[PDB]
């Protein structure tokens, strides 16, 4: 029977790749902790070798076939193993889009305005300086070079990616990046591929007011901040936002500050004071985790993994990451000081950690979240536990009496939500213009002046001069220009908060839900490890279902989240205008 | 009244020390076999070497085997990953029970396994050990196959050859020192003891006293009590004297 053929094949490709895999991720490691010669072309030749075993076995599945399996786990295998992506097309066309491609990253690496590049100097010239004509000149500068060099290439990426989806069966490439959230067989949990396109409008209409007053009240700070600069109807700018593309808002704390009496809570002093190691940290957050009831970290762990930078003479990379090599091989690769921000990140790497031991036991092609965003809410939730004054007061760093003043709940509130509430409608806008370029129903004549009108209307930021059609913005962003999905964290923002409320809900925890913890609180530990453990096996709705109770994403606990910050906003916007007008503009 | 005890007379010492302690284990699909007799076996360092993570013993306790004879004793030893020690045990399934190594339900042995991460791993792979994945039928107890024919999936035969729907059994082993307790080598010692109605070989360390005639006391001939008078001539088998000796209740 094809049944026990394909159960045969990939019992050997099973053992096949755990080894191709665990070398080449072996060699990635000591590459990383090592950057000097001879580490490079050990790396090339072992990513080499697994494209090319990756390449023949799906070759060799392309065979079996399909529908015929029907144990609902070898057919989910061997569907994500039949994967043809650019061999479809000829090699000509696959070596042009691959050159399209790198020249794209090269353009985008390599950037300078006068000299001047965009790491660091020009990203710290906009977060602090304050001052009107030299940031538009930046803005404008980046602009006029980034947009216009890659106009041309990528229209010929946008065509040759499209036909290339619509030669694999689906109607569009934005259909192809749909299609991750995709389940099939299991009725009562199917989910079709347009219904992504709705529970994301219809979802961020429901959390419209919220923004509206957020925006309205900033609005007001940066009247404020530049007096006859800015009308009281008319929308921002592009260059007062604080950051280059307006994703975050966060630079944009020191100006919107609530209450300037009331300080913001650090103990970075605290820690230093008592000289911490770099190792307690670790060894905190994983008496958290314990804690909360998950398993202890491997004895490798404590050993195979850095923590402190080699040192002066050996360079490395700082960027965090947790490594899990396969065979039992966890590690986490990140260079540790005292700070609070290392503490949060240090929770986050080790929620990382803790959700990659949960599913160990499932076969190689299913070691993954259930779908794109999981991985990331359960790695935020930690530091949103952690960050409470609750946990920070079990330990001794903290004072045990400290204020708690209503003052310093509406700072932290505020400042959360300009970096969480603030950034929803930007992706939301982006995704959306680019599934409707990519869908072709937005000609080639009118990129930019729908760009820019979709940005009035719902992000509400109106640029400073006037562009023509030669001009490229979306491109300028590091995950346009780099092939890379952009719809994940729009779902990971509310994934996050739904997870947290029915984990504090679970651990009948009483008052707001803004100052929850989960710790000493087995039976949330266990909930939340009887859904980590699940892997890719089972269907998203399904993995959803056992921690929440729904089937399907809501923004009714990110509401409630602010809801203290939403009626001070109320009572404080009662006075002000509420709304944009798109009429007026700064030329 | 008194208590006597009587066993054959050996001076030669158990050599476990051989095969605890040999320099390379054979791997787990085509193991060794050491057979044991006509020796004084120590059970007592065994166990309490300090230095073992598993010691099982099935059908007989642990401690009362170091006064108890048996006809010989079969020693095996091998070589397989941390998580499949599991399966070396009575009623087990898996990949390695069932195309390897199947012990019967009736086992009358020890089973011991202790970590060899120091030895068998090494960087870069250590890939000498293998083990059989794919196999037409499950093993019978104590059954050892070392063909290494295509095995064939598909309709269409390979003739040999590595062709489609046609797989190599043997699948090699990858040890490394950084590998997790779950992976790293672990060595397996399996023992089992066989008696047959033939004069047992294996016995002690246990003292001997001298034979008496009437006079009703206890006593234990090869490891087996009873209570009675002795008399010249239900009946045992001197294991020195070789004289049949009666028993009477008194
Ligand atoms: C990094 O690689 C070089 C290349 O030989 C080697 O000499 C050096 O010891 C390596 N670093 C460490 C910390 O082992
Ligand atoms: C195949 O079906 C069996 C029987 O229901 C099930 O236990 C197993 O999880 C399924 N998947 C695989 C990969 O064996
Ligand atoms: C890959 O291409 C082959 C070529 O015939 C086709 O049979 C197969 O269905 C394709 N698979 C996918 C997933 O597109
Ligand atoms: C904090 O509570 C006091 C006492 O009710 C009140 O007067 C003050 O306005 C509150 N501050 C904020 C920011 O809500
Ligand atoms: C949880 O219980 C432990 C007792 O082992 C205690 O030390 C710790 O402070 C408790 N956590 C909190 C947040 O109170
Ligand atoms: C094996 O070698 C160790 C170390 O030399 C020794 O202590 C032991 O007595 C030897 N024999 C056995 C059976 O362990
Ligand atoms: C051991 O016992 C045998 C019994 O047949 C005897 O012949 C032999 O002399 C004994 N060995 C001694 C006493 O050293
Ligand atoms: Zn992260």
């Amino acid at each position: 029977t094809i049944e026990e053929q394909a159960k045969t094949f990939l019992d050997k490709f099973n053992h096949e790749a755990e080894d191709l895999f665990y070398q080449s991720s072996l060699a990635s490691w000591n590459y990383n902790t090592n950057i000097t010669e001879e580490n490079v072309q050990n790396m090339n030749n072992a990513g080499d070798k697994w494209s090319a075993f990756l390449k023949e076995q799906s070759t060799l599945a392309q065979m079996y076939p399909l529908q015929e399996i029907q144990n609902l786990t070898v057919k989910l295998q061997l569907q994500a193993l039949q994967q043809n992506g650019s061999s479809v097309l000829s090699e000509d066309k696959s070596k042009r889009l691959n050159t399209i491609l790198n020249t794209m990253s090269t353009i985008y690496s390599t950037g300078k305005v006068c000299c001047l590049l965009l790491e660091p100097g020009l990203n710290e010239i906009m977060a602090n300086s304050l001052d009107y004509n030299e940031r538009l000149w930046a803005w404008e500068s980046w602009r006029s070079e980034v947009g216009k060099q890659l106009r041309p290439l990528y229209e010929e990426y946008v065509v040759l990616k499209n036909e290339m989806a619509r030669a694999n069966h689906y109607e569009d490439y934005g259909d192809y990046w749909r299609g991750d959230y995709e389940v099939n067989g299991v009725d009562g949990y199917d989910y079709s591929r347009g219904q992504l396109i709705e529970d994301v409008e219809h979802t961020f209409e429901e959390i419209k007011p919220l923004y509206e007053h957020l925006h309205a009240y900033v609005r007001a700070k940066l009247m404020n901040a530049y007096p006859s600069y800015i009308s009281p109807i008319g929308c921002l700018p592009a260059h007062l936002l604080g950051d280059m593309w307006g994703r975050f808002w966060t630079n944009l704390y020191s100006l919107t500050v609530p209450f300037g009496q009331k300080p913001n809570i650090d103990v970075t002093d605290a820690m230093v004071d008592q000289a911490w190691d770099a190792q307690r940290i670790f060894k905190e957050a994983e008496k958290f985790f314990v804690s909360v009831g998950l398993p202890n970290m491997t004895q490798g762990f404590w050993e195979n993994s850095m923590l402190t930078d080699p040192g002066n003479v050996q360079k490395a990379v700082c960027h965090p990451t947790a490594w899990d090599l396969g065979k039992g091989d966890f590690r986490i690769l990140m260079c540790t000081k005292v700070t609070m921000d290392d503490f949060l990140t240090a929770h986050h790497e080790m929620g990382h950690i803790q959700y990659d031991m949960a599913y160990a036991a499932q076969p190689f092609l299913l070691r993954n979240g259930a779908n794109e965003g999981f991985h990331e809410a359960v790695g935020e939730i930690m530091s949103l536990s952690a960050a409470t004054p609750k946990h920070l007061k079990s330990i001794g760093l903290l004072s045990p009496d400290f204020q708690e003043d209503n003052e310093t709940e509406i700072n932290f509130l505020l400042k959360q939500a300009l970096t969480i509430v603030g950034t929803l409608p930007f992706t939301y806008m982006l995704e959306k213009w680019r599934w409707m370029v990519f869908k072709g129903e937005i000609p080639k004549d009118q990129w930019m002046k729908k760009w820019w009108e979709m940005k009035r209307e719902i992000v509400g930021v109106v640029e400073p001069v006037p562009h023509d059609e030669t001009y490229c913005d979306p491109a300028s962003l590091f995950h346009v220009s780099n092939d890379y999905s952009f719809i994940r964290y729009y779902t990971r923002t509310l994934y996050q908060f739904q997870f947290q409320e029915a984990l504090c809900q679970a651990a009948k925890h009483e008052g707001p839900l803004h100052k929850c913890d989960i710790s000493n609180s087995t039976e949330a530990g266990q909930k939340l490890f009887n859904m980590l453990r699940l892997g890719k096996s089972e269907p998203w709705t399904l993995a959803l279902e056992n921690v929440v109770g729904a089937k399907n994403m809501n923004v009714r606990p990110l509401l409630n989240y602010f809801e203290p910050l939403f009626t001070w906003l109320k009572d404080q916007n009662k006075n002000s205008f509420v709304g944009w007008s798109t009429d007026w503009s700064p030329y | 009244t008194e208590s006597i005890v009587r066993f054959p007379n050996i001076t030669n010492l158990c050599p476990f020390g051989e095969v605890f302690n040999a320099t390379r284990f054979a791997s787990v699909y085509a193991w060794n076999r050491k057979r044991i007799s006509n020796c004084v076996a120590d059970y007592s360092v065994l166990y309490n070497s300090a230095s073992f993570s598993t010691f099982k013993c099935y059908g007989v306790s642990p401690t009362k085997l170091n006064d108890l004879c048996f006809t010989n004793v079969y020693a095996d030893s091998f070589v397989i990953r941390g998580d499949e020690v599991r399966q070396i045990a009575p009623g087990q399934t898996g990949n390695i029970a069932d195309y390897n190594y199947k012990l019967p339900d009736d086992f009358t042995g020890c089973v011991i396994a202790w970590n060899s991460n120091n030895l068998d791993s090494k960087v870069g792979g250590n890939y000498n050990y293998l083990y059989r994945l794919f196999r037409k039928s499950n093993l019978k107890p104590f059954e050892r196959d070392i063909s290494t024919e295509i095995y064939q999936a598909g309709s269409t035969p390979c003739n040999g050859v590595k062709g489609f729907n046609c797989y190599f059994p043997l699948q090699s082993y990858g040890f490394q020192p950084t590998y997790g307790v779950g992976y790293q080598p672990y060595r397996v010692v399996v023992l089992s003891f066989e008696l047959l109605h033939a004069p047992a070989t294996v016995c002690g360390p246990k003292k001997s006293t001298n034979l008496v005639k009437n006079k009703c006391v206890n006593f234990n001939f090869n490891g087996l009590t009873g209570t009675g008078v002795l008399t010249e001539s239900d009946a045992v088998r001197d294991p020195q004297t070789l004289e049949i000796l009666d028993i009477t209740p008194c």
